[PDB]
């Protein structure tokens, strides 16, 4: 995060043998595009709602800067 | 104050106190240069190549943001020139 | 300008004269929404005392334990789930016996700081400069005991060694 | 009329000012923004370029009082980084910066305070107007001498690898 690779974040997701709740099929990325469900249980996938969360969170942080308050901008 | 308008252009205050002194001949090829930028980045990002995790590069993103923005330089061009600026 | 604590910036409007302790020290301008000085000054100097009991205690601790086994966890967080739920529990009460009354008290009086706590009459007698003077002392050693308890829980918790 | 540039007029908003007002503005930023946030901004360039400056020299010749320390102020950003310093040197930096957010927001908005002052001369080496403005001309000059001294130092050191000639 701090060096800007960015992208090892990603790498390594989780398999398409995954079984969740358990090590088996794993995978170590944290924020993922995968898009779809996951093979098993047929929901999205928990790196796509965490990258999702933190999108979203950039883009309202940056839009709640809009108004004009105490500091002249 | 007072942005309210009614003429044919509205007054250079609703550009705020930065872009109210810009010079319109400069504002203009400014937002020409942006939107080309901006369109060429985005287009190097994606369109002509294909996007990759490996390949996002921050100043294609960065650049592509120009383009929304060249939007806004250009109107607040064609407001300066119509108001004397 | 008006601020000791920076030099350059000029203090809001509440920060002036009285309620010693008073450096200037508002860069956000806190003290311009809140309607008197009165509980925000009550808050500041109950952390202050809890600071400063807590650093105490956090050396203390780390030097001298109780007689009994339970009190003997050298580290203070590794003790906050040593030692038994009954010893926390009476503490907290303890402390909220203490609270409800002065939570009556806080949010009208005009002193809510002014506990009436004196038992060894250490300001009878002592003037109005003196009183201050012991007012500042008590806030600039409760800030610094603040920042102290809030590092030697940093440290702890990043490093476990519970001092130094 | 311009007294750095005989050619091309003065700057409109440059008049008089002991921050070394020589009326160089070919590109009228001045008209732009207000002329106090560029000084503000300015001398923190200045300030910021000196220490970098004198830093990266000195770091090069005399600076191992360790074992992570023994990098040549070109490869110690990401040695220094990965040691945890520049952390606490950036969290103090933020800090007062963030408090600069005001200091600048005080002025230009009323009050008092020259760009670039931040009442700190804790060992009074100005004591009259005449040496404030005198030192306040030598120190942007140094800090600009300095802005384009620290440029040449990292533009060369990153074309080849050497010590201090670069
Ligand atoms: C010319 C000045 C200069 C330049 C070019 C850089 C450049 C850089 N710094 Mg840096 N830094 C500087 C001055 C500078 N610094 C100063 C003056 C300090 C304080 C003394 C620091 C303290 C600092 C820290 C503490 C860290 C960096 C890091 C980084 C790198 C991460 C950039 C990134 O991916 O964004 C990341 C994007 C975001 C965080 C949000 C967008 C980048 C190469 C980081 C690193 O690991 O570098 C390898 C890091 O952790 N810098
Ligand atoms: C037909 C479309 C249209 C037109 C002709 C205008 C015309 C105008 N708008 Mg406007 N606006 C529009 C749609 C439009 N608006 C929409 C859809 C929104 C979002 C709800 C806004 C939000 C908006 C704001 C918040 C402001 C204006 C302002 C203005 C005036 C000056 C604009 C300027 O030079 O800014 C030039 C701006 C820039 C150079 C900065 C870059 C702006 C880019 C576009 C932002 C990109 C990020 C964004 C998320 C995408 C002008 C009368 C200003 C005004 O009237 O002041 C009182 C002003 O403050 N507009
Ligand atoms: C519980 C903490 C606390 C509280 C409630 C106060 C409250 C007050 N302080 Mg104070 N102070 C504190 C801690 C606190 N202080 C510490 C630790 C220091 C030492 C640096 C100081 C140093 C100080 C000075 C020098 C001065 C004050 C003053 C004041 C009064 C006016 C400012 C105000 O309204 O801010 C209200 C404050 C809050 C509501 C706290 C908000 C919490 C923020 C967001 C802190 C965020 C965390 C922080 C950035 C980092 C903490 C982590 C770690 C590094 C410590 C007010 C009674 C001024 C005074 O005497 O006026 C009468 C004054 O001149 N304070
Ligand atoms: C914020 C205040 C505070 C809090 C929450 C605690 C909390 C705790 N202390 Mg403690 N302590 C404090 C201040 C505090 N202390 C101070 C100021 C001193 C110096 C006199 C001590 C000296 C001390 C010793 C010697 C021991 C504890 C121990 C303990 C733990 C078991 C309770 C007990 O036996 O208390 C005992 C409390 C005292 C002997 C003195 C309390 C004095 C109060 C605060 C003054 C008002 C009455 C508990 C986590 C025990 C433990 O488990 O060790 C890790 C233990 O052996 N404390
Ligand atoms: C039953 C116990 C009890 C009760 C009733 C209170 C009551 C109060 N405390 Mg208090 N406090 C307690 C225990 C208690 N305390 C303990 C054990 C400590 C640690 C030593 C503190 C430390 C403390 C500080 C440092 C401050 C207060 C403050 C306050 C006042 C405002 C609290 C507030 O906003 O409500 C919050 C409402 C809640 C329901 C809190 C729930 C939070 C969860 C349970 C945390 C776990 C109020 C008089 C503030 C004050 O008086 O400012 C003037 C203040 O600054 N308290
Ligand atoms: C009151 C001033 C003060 C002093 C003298 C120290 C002193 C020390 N800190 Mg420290 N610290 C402080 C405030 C302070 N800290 C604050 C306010 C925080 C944030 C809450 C921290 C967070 C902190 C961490 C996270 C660490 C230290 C560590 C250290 C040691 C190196 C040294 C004993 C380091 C250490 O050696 O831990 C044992 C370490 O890892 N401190
Ligand atoms: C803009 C100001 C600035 C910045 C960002 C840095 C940044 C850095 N200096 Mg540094 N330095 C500066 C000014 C600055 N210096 C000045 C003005 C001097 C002269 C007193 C020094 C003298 C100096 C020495 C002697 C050493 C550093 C070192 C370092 C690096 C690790 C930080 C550390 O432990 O020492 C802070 C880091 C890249 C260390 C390093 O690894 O350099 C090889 C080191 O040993 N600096
Ligand atoms: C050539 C070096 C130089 C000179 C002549 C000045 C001159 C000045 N500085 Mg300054 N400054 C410098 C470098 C310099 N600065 C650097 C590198 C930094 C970054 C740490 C600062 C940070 C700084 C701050 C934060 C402040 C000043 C201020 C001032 C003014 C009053 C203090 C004074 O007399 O300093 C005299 C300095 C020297 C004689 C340098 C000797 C050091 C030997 C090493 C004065 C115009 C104050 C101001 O703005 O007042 C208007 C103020 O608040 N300076
Ligand atoms: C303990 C230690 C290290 C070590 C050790 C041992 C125990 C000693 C020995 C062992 O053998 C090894 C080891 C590792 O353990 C000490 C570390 C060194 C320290 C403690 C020094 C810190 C350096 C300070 C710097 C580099 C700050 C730079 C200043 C800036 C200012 C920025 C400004 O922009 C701001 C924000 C406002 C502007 O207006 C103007 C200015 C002021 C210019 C950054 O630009
Ligand atoms: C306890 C204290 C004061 C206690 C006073 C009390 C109870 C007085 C009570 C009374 O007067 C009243 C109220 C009313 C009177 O009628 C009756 C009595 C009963 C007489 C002040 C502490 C004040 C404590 C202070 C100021 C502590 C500062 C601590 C610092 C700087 C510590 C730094 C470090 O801990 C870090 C940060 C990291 C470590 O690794 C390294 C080091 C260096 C150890």
């Amino acid at each position: 995060f701090f060096s800007g690779n960015w992208k090892a974040y990603a790498q390594n997701p989780d398999t398409a043998s995954h079984i969740f709740g358990s090590g088996e099929g794993s995978g170590t990325a944290i924020l993922t595009f995968l898009g779809g469900f996951h093979p098993q249980t047929k929901s999205l996938w928990l790196t796509d709602m965490a990258h999702h969360h933190l999108a979203i969170a950039v883009l309202f942080i940056v839009a709640g800067h809009m108004y004009r308050t105490n500091w002249l901008i | 104050e007072s942005t309210y308008w009614e003429g044919k252009a509205p007054p250079s205050v609703v550009l705020g106190p930065f872009l109210s002194k810009i010079p319109s001949g400069v504002l203009g090829p400014a937002s020409l240069v942006a939107l080309i930028v901006g369109s060429y980045c985005t287009h190097e990002s994606n369109i002509f190549n294909t996007l990759t995790v490996d390949t996002i590069y921050p100043a294609y993103v960065l650049g592509s943001f120009l383009t929304p923005i060249s939007w806004g330089l250009h109107v607040a061009a064609w407001i300066q020139k119509m108001n004397k600026a | 300008a008006q601020s000791k604590a920076l030099p350059f910036l000029k203090a809001p409007a509440k920060l002036d004269g009285s309620l010693a302790g008073d450096f200037g020290f508002d860069p956000m301008g806190i003290s311009d929404q809140v309607a008197n000085l009165k509980y925000v000054r009550a808050a500041e100097l109950k952390h202050c005392r809890v600071a400063m009991l807590g650093f105490l205690g956090w050396v203390v601790q780390q030097y001298v334990h109780l007689p009994g086994e339970i009190y003997a966890e050298s580290n203070p967080l590794k003790a906050l789930t040593s030692v038994p739920l009954l010893s926390q529990i009476q503490i907290f009460l303890f402390i909220g016996a203490i609270e409800l009354a002065t939570l009556d008290q806080t949010y009208t009086a005009d002193k809510p700081w002014d506990l009436g706590f004196d038992p060894l009459n250490f300001s009878k007698g002592k003037s109005e400069q003196q009183m201050k003077d012991l007012e500042v002392k008590e806030l600039k050693n409760g800030r610094v005991a603040m920042i102290a308890i809030m590092g030697l829980i940093a440290q702890t918790l990043y490093t476990g060694v519970p001092l130094f | 009329k311009s007294k750095a540039v005989p050619f091309l007029p003065r700057p409109a908003a440059l008049d008089g000012s002991v921050v070394g007002d020589v009326g160089f503005d070919p590109v009228g930023f001045t008209s732009w923004l207000p002329l106090s946030y560029l000084q503000e901004a300015e001398i923190k360039h200045c300030r910021i370029a000196m220490l970098a400056t004198l830093g990266w020299i000195v770091a090069d010749f005399v600076h191992l009082p360790g074992a992570v320390h023994e990098v040549s102020s070109l490869a110690a950003h990401d040695v220094a980084v990965k040691s945890g310093a520049l952390a606490q040197i950036l969290i103090w930096t933020s800090i007062a910066e963030a408090i600069s957010v005001i200091a600048i927001s005080q002025m230009l908005e009323g009050s008092g305070r020259q760009p670039g002052d931040f009442k700190f001369d804790p060992l009074n080496f100005a004591k009259d107007e005449k040496s404030l403005k005198k030192m306040q001309l030598s120190e942007l000059k140094n800090g600009r001498l300095a802005m384009l001294a620290f440029s040449g130092i990292v533009t060369q050191a990153a074309l080849t690898g050497h010590a201090f000639p670069y």
